[PDB]
């Protein structure tokens, strides 16, 4: 069925790097506005990053300059490289395909936990 | 950076009655909004997009309303499984932008 | 012998950022006394040429490109600037010398019924080449068929209305924008005075 499945979730020591990956089915991502969201345990949600259909990507300010989104279009998948994970970035990350005024964000990912050593 | 404030924080209503949840904006959000129901344990689920348009499949028991800086979601008859958390997401700036709320916990009796 | 720039900016018929409007000016004396000196202009800015020097500057031909955008997106009309309107709708080159001007039309073009007659572009397959008119009527989709035979999934239409109405805040008040491009290749330059 149409879906987004995630991988890369785990634990890493502060300052370390990590890479989250998102695979899709029955729907394309290369031509779909993709958006990674995250949730801190117990808190609300916050938009982390977005990549367009032409390649021009964008990131939130809280993570600006540190995270970089990319996607293997050839096999229909998305990726997000993170580095220098500090104490804040421990959260569950979701993958999403947002249309906007013509259908607000709808298809989401099972999520993936990302915690740090402490 | 428009800050959204949900209300009330919690709500416990007897089964079978109506339920009313308010979400308040700080600037003009016209009719650009959405409501997500994140049943505890997995990803959220879209209920109502734009101003009050009911997402496909979504049971008619839900109804959205409001415009400008104030919006409201209303549930006709809560069934046992309606207990979940709900969030109002605004999107007046679409490419790249979204701003979430604090969420609301709804239970039954 | 003055050019018709006056009309160009005051014709108050501007079409859309979708398939913008153009004019090829030639053989006249470009005054400029009013250009960027009239009162209700909100933003005017050129790169490579100073306004007064420009007023003494001279060229081979002129290209005027008028269109209408949302106020919060005027910052995206710039050399290589990245966003939506400047990536899939209308994209100006990197070495573009010349100036743009933008007016807050929060009164002249808006109606309570929704002055959304114009439908801007929100679904494109690949980025734009500079000055590539891409007015088109197709159905952006995901699966096999377009919306002619499918509905809901893979039923997208790139032309979305704006919905300009007065309750909208400044960030959503329709700004009218006009961009001037002076070409200097083989210039038996016919325009200065």
């Amino acid at each position: 069925e149409v879906q987004l499945v995630e991988s890369g979730g785990g634990l890493v020591q502060p300052g370390g790097s990590l890479r989250l990956s998102c695979a899709a089915s029955e729907i394309t991502v290369s031509r779909n506005y993709m958006s990674w969201v995250r949730q801190a345990p117990g808190k609300g949600l916050e938009w982390v990053s977005v990549m367009f259909a032409g390649g021009s990507t964008f990131y939130a300010d809280s993570v600006k300059g540190r995270f970089t989104i990319s996607r293997d279009n050839s096999k229909n998948t998305l990726y997000l490289q993170m580095n220098s994970l500090r104490a804040e970035d421990t959260a569950v990350y979701y993958c999403a395909r947002d249309l906007g005024v013509v259908g607000a964000t709808d298809y989401w990912g099972q999520g993936t936990l990302v915690t740090v050593s402490s | 950076e428009i800050v959204m404030t949900q209300s009330p924080a919690t709500l416990s209503v007897s089964p079978g009655e109506r339920a009313t949840l308010s979400c308040r904006a700080s600037q003009s959000v016209s009719s650009d909004l959405a409501w997500y129901q994140q049943k505890p344990g997995q990803a959220p689920r879209l209920l109502i997009y734009g101003a009050s348009t009911r997402a496909t499949g979504i049971p008619a028991r839900f109804s959205g309303s409001g415009s400008g800086t104030e919006f409201t979601l209303t549930i006709s008859s809560l069934q046992s499984e309606d207990s979940a958390v709900y969030y109002c997401q605004q999107y007046n700036n679409w490419p790249p932008g979204y701003t979430f709320g604090q969420g609301t916990k709804l239970e039954i009796k | 012998n003055l050019c018709p720039f006056d009309e160009v900016f005051n014709a108050t018929r501007f079409a859309s950022v979708y398939a913008w409007n153009r004019k090829r000016i030639s053989n006249c004396v470009a005054d400029y006394s009013v250009l960027y000196n009239f009162a209700p202009f909100f933003a005017f800015k050129c790169y490579g040429v100073s306004p007064t020097k420009l007023n003494d500057l001279c060229f081979t031909n002129v290209y005027a490109d008028s269109f209408v955008i949302r106020g919060n997106e005027v910052s995206q009309i710039a050399p290589g600037q990245t966003g939506n309107i400047a990536d899939y709708n209308y994209k100006l080159p990197d070495d573009f010398t010349g100036c743009v001007i933008a007016w807050n039309s929060n009164k002249l073009d808006s109606k309570v019924g929704g002055n959304y007659n114009y439908r801007y572009r929100l679904f494109r397959k690949s980025n734009l080449k500079p000055f590539e008119r891409d007015i088109s009527t197709e159905i952006y989709q995901a699966g096999n068929k377009p919306c002619n035979g499918v509905a809901g999934v893979n039923c997208y239409f790139p032309l979305q209305s704006y919905g300009f109405r007065p309750t909208y805040g400044v960030g959503h008040q329709p700004y009218r924008v006009v961009v001037l491009s002076f070409e200097l290749l083989h210039a038996p330059a016919t325009v200065c005075g």
